[PDB]
């Protein structure tokens, strides 16, 4: 039980570690998305 | 006799009890990484919302 624990306590990291990576990477996606918004915005009669 | 064959023998089933008791111990404790697993199943759900 305490090494099925440990590995899935394991697991649970690296887990957290995607779930970091994938917020960091879809933060960045996201602000690309407003400055494109912002060059559209720009580009826009009306 | 009987008393201390009886005597080695519970002797014999206490040094097994050490043994594996002392390869349990090093591994960290239950009830504490029940708490962090709950804890980083918290954390991980509020990622997974966020996500």
């Amino acid at each position: 039980q305490r090494k099925r624990l440990a590995e899935k306590y394991r697991e649970c990291l690296s887990n957290k570690e995607k779930i970091l990576k994938e917020i960091e990477v879809k933060k960045e996606y996201l602000s690309s998305l407003q400055p494109r918004l912002n060059s559209i915005m720009q580009a826009s009669v009306q | 006799k009987k008393q201390i064959l009886q005597a080695k023998r519970i002797r014999k089933n206490r040094q097994e009890y050490d043994a594996l008791a002392k390869v349990i111990q090093h591994h960290p404790d239950r009830h504490e990484t029940l708490k962090e697993l709950e804890a980083l199943g918290k954390e991980l759900e509020h990622l997974s919302h966020i996500k």
